């Protein structure tokens, strides 16, 4: 055991979840609630009424669907709730756009001889939705790429890595590009071989 | 600009 | 487009361990710190846009806290089974020698929402400046939880984070080095 007091616990979670497609053209209120990790009751405001999911959650849902003033709340607290909600962060959450941060540098290890293998790393950013791109002169690269996929730092940006195993020759030129929704052309960074 | 929670109900008993 | 707001609550026995906090795509915006009755912004500026009352956050924890002793007798105590940590070390970005950076401990896929990190810098603890988020609520309804360390980086100096966890048999220890 890796740390003391190993007493039996409880878990009681609950979650609201506004999901808001088109701006708030369509929005779905789905409630939850969860013990340990079994959710045991919900309620969807495509279906209307609280359901059961699991057995546990039975006398519940049957309790607050007799509650004519409740299930009204629950039914307008798509706009209540997610609209408002929605409309009070918009303009620091949906438009945020931070700009990433781009390097290129060749990796410490080169494990294969006559080759070069090369780092792009971009960091920093905002949105998550990114597309970054090796090209050998203008030429889109597709083997021997690496993505390392997108990592969420916790703190409102992301990064990620892409490295690529190259064979440089004379004349050639190798550039990481980057497509997001902060900049209106890509970012590109050169590695002049 | 104020956020706005749901309330959480009591279980049935 | 698509996004999901969720306000997500949590009440732990026999910890007394509660938490209220709102994410936006998977990042919080801000979470009610539950000492102190107060609402705790995640990036600073947003209490400069937005504002939210902490005592309905305490109202709801307490109705949470009658409400988990209820499904508690009502499940004949059946008690949550661990889940332990998958754990990942990075930085913030590359890193140069005596430039200011920071490690980031990435704690995931867990429950219940308890655990214990140590920083360790050539192999002693390290609290010089730590942060750490609340934990974060995932789709399986397990958790997530970030730590982080501003260092100053030297080829002199090596990393570990030290994870521990009811679902753990020994430490998890995930490793960084200048490279």
């Amino acid at each position: 055991g890796s740390m003391g007091d190993t007493r039996p616990r409880f878990l009681w979670q609950l979650k609201f979840e506004c999901h808001f497609f088109n701006g708030t053209e369509r929005v779905r209120l789905l409630e939850r609630c969860i013990y340990n990790q079994e959710e045991s009751v919900r309620f969807d405001s495509d279906v209307g009424e609280y359901r059961a999911v699991t057995e546990l959650g039975r006398p519940d849902a049957e309790y607050w669907n007799s509650q004519k003033d409740l299930l009204e709340q629950r039914r307008a607290a798509v706009d209540t709730y997610c609209r408002h909600n929605y409309g009070v962060g918009e303009s620091f959450t949906v438009q945020r756009r931070v700009e990433p941060k781009v390097t290129v540098y060749p990796s410490k290890t080169q494990p294969l001889q006559h080759h070069n293998l090369l780092v792009c790393s971009v960091s920093g950013f905002y949105p998550g939705s990114i597309e970054v791109r090796w090209f050998r002169n203008g030429q889109e690269e597709k083997a021997g790429v690496v993505s390392t996929g997108l990592i969420q730092n916790g703190d409102w940006t992301f990064q990620t890595l892409v490295m690529l195993e190259t064979v440089p020759r004379s004349g050639e030129v190798y550039t990481c590009q980057v497509e997001h929704p902060s900049v209106t052309s890509p970012l590109t960074v050169e590695w002049r071989a | 600009p104020k956020y706005v929670k749901q309330n959480t109900l009591k279980l049935a008993t | 487009e698509e996004h999901v707001i969720i306000q997500a609550e949590f009440y732990l026995n026999p910890d007394q361990s509660g938490e209220f906090m709102f994410d936006f795509d998977g990042d919080e915006i801000f979470h009610v710190d539950m000492a102190k009755k107060e609402t705790v912004w995640r990036l600073e500026e947003f209490g400069r846009f937005a504002s939210f009352e902490a005592q309905g956050a305490l109202a709801n924890i307490a109705v949470d806290k009658a409400n988990l002793e209820i499904m508690t007798k009502r499940s004949n105590y059946t008690p949550i089974t661990n889940v332990p940590p998958e754990v990942t070390v990075l930085t913030n970005s590359p890193v140069e020698l005596r430039e200011p950076n920071v490690l980031i401990c990435f704690i995931d896929k867990f429950t219940p929402p308890v655990v214990n990190v140590t920083w360790l810098r050539n192999g002693k603890p390290v609290t010089t400046g730590v942060s750490e988020t609340v934990f974060l609520p995932r789709e399986d309804h397990l958790f997530r939880k970030f730590h982080y360390l501003p260092f100053l980086p030297s080829t002199e100096d090596v990393y570990d984070c030290r994870v521990e966890h009811w679902g753990l048999d020994e430490p998890l220890l995930k490793h960084w080095e200048f490279d």
